[PDB]
């Protein structure tokens, strides 16, 4: 539901509104279904719909020197 | 027979801004045209399916904007991080790299840009998919990669390389030998740093530098305002609000008046959406131009003249501004020049002698061969002159002597 | 019926002076006049750079200067003839106007 | 194992033609819709902006 | 209705004319002001001036 503060309608709240039926995983993977405002959702294993925080690619660092 | 070869250069840094996208909006037909009404909705029902392709077009525009930002910024696979000890030969990027001590991780020029640039009838604004800190992570990745790696992170794995050697190659790519860098490191460093500082001050003081972002926002708002201004006009009817028409009349003619309002508001919605379609087309053109600039300009040294700044091209750095990108192109410009006398060949033993790379200049009484973008003269030997023919057919040949490094050694 | 026609800001003399500047620059300077200060150069040396830029070496130009000059000139003349005779030369513009 | 190399050249000069700007017109709204009239302006003030 | 169709058609025409104007600007900067290497951008054959 878009933009409702969701006191008036599992339940999760975010900048885009509140979505019902999705467990907020603290992890982060490649985006599957764009939800909005940096959060997006997928269907992953029991097998459930989850809504997590997008990733930007695996971190890296190059051993620069002179 | 007169050639003018520059004897001194100057680095330059110039700003080019391109808008990427716009606001993702949406408008509900029934709530705008007949909000909280029953007779109005019944009358609107018999207009076929006009107000579903409106939402179709608007959703197309919104998802398109998300695609625009994605392809403009998300061209790096991993996320690189700049080294912990910054010793870049003398160059000072402290004004473009994100400062950790900042409250929000955005480098000072990005902060300057963010500061510089500044309803409820179903009108809804969906929020963008990417968020500004994610955009900051992308541009920091691009900057760290192009500072430690070079162009090699956009053609495979990212390979490290010092920074003075990277600029040695970036000169050697525009026909200037690299010894000019390795001997004017200090001068070039100072010109680089002072140029970036001037960029900060110039765009900070002058507030109309980035107008071609602000304009976008402005005009969008105007459209929306005009839209709501159409809910207070009576389009040739009795009044401008449904409740008064219903209360003060009967259905046999309330139907007619409501029909008039429906036609007027439907026409206003149609004009709004077609205008948005044309505007989105032009903004997509500029988004594709930004993507090409980021590919051929930020990830490589380009030769397409005046694509990447007036001058020969060296480097570029991206920064993000609200709904747009700003590039800082680092270019090279020759400054001080000098007259000389030029000659296309040198008949030495009867054979001509053309130069492999470099023109044949002279001051009053001595002939030298020098490269074509920096006065650096060497003596003429058989290591930079190749022979072809006999000295007849050229029009302009000039006698001289051409040294030979092997003669004195064989004369031991 | 309220159908005005504004006049263009630049006038055909102004754009004629622009294109004369571009021509005189590329004839006396080369490409060095679009990347900073304008630097003079003969014309055969400029043609030698143009030739050297596409793989062919320069001695071909400095030894076929005469022949290349004749080919250049005759080609320009036939351009004058071909776009002078044919009626459909300027079609790309005229459609716009129509 | 056979290669064919040229031994002579020829210079061409091809013309190429591009539009740049169209005609700058402008049309008044009320004068076109209907001008030199009163009922026009009175009735059209309520159509919108 | 007549005015609205006229102006929308004009907007689309102006858009494609702007596309051609940008193409001409790129050709004049990259080809008149510089030697080009990207084929068949500046006439069939290798490009000189
Ligand atoms: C409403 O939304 C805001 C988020 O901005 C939140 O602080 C607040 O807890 C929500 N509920 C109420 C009753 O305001
Ligand atoms: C080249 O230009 C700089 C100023 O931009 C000057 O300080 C430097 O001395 C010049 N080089 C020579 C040999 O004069
Ligand atoms: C780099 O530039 C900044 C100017 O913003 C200066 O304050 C800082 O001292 C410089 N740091 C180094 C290592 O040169
Ligand atoms: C070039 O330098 C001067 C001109 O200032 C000239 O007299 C001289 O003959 C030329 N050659 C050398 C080695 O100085
Ligand atoms: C340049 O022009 C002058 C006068 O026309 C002529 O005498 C001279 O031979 C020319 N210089 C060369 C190298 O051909
Ligand atoms: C060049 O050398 C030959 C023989 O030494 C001579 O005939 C010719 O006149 C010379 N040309 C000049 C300009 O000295
Ligand atoms: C090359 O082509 C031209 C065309 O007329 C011709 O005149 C010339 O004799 C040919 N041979 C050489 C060696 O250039």
């Amino acid at each position: 539901y878009q933009d409702v503060n969701c006191t008036e309608v599992n339940v999760f709240q975010t900048r885009a509104g509140c979505l019902i039926g999705a467990e907020h995983v603290n992890n982060s993977y490649e985006c599957d279904i764009p939800i909005g405002a940096g959060i997006c959702a997928s269907y992953q294993t029991s097998q459930s719909i989850i809504a997590y925080t997008m990733s930007l690619g695996a971190e890296n660092s190059v051993a620069y020197s002179n | 027979n007169s050639i003018a070869i520059p004897t001194n250069f100057t680095i330059s840094v110039t700003t080019e801004i391109l808008p990427v996208s716009m606001t993702k909006t949406s408008v509900d037909c029934t709530m705008y045209i007949c909000g909280d009404s029953t007779e109005c909705s019944n009358l609107l029902l018999q207009y076929g399916s006009f107000c579903t392709q409106l939402n179709r077009a608007l959703t197309g525009i919104a998802v398109e904007q998300d695609k625009n930002t994605q392809e403009v910024f998300a061209q790096v696979k991993q996320i690189y991080k700049t080294p912990p000890i910054k010793d870049f030969g003398g160059f000072n990027f402290s004004q473009i790299l994100p400062d950790p001590s900042k409250p929000s991780k955005r480098s000072p020029i990005e902060d300057l840009l963010f500061n510089k640039v500044t309803k409820f009838n179903g009108l809804t604004v969906l929020p963008p998919l990417l968020t500004d800190e994610m955009i900051a992570q992308y541009t920091s990745a691009l900057l760290a990669g192009t500072i430690t790696s070079g162009w090699t992170f956009g053609a495979g794995p990212a390979l490290q390389i010092p920074f003075p050697m990277q600029m040695a190659y970036r000169f050697n790519g525009i026909g200037v030998t690299q010894n000019v860098l390795y001997e004017n490191q200090k001068l070039i460093a100072n010109q680089f740093n002072s140029a970036i500082g001037k960029i900060q001050d110039s765009l900070s003081s002058t507030p109309s530098a980035l107008g071609k972002l602000q304009d976008v926002v402005n005009q969008n708002a105007q459209a929306l305002n005009t839209l709501v201004k159409q809910l207070s006009s009576n389009f040739g009817a009795i009044s401008s609000v449904l409740n008064d028409i219903l209360s003060r009349l009967d259905p046999p003619e309330a139907e007619v008046q409501i029909d008039r309002l429906i036609t007027g508001r439907l026409q206003s919605l149609q004009t709004y959406v077609t205008q948005q379609l044309i505007r989105a087309a032009e903004i997509r053109a500029s988004a594709n131009l930004a993507a090409t600039k980021m590919s051929e300009c930020v990830l490589g040294q380009s030769k397409r003249v005046d694509f990447c700044g007036k001058g020969y091209h060296l480097m570029s750095f991206p920064q993000s501004a609200p709904h747009g990108v700003v590039f800082l192109h680092v270019t090279y410009v020759p400054a001080q020049e000098k007259n000389f006398t030029t000659a296309p060949a040198i008949c030495h033993d009867g054979k001509a002698h053309f130069p492999r790379e470099g023109v044949f200049v002279s001051n009053g009484t001595h002939w030298f061969v020098t490269q074509r973008n920096f006065y650096e003269p060497q003596i003429i030997t058989t290591d930079n002159t190749f022979v072809s023919g006999n000295c007849d057919v050229v029009i302009g040949i000039v006698n001289n002597t051409v040294y030979d490094p092997l003669q004195p050694e064989l004369d031991s």
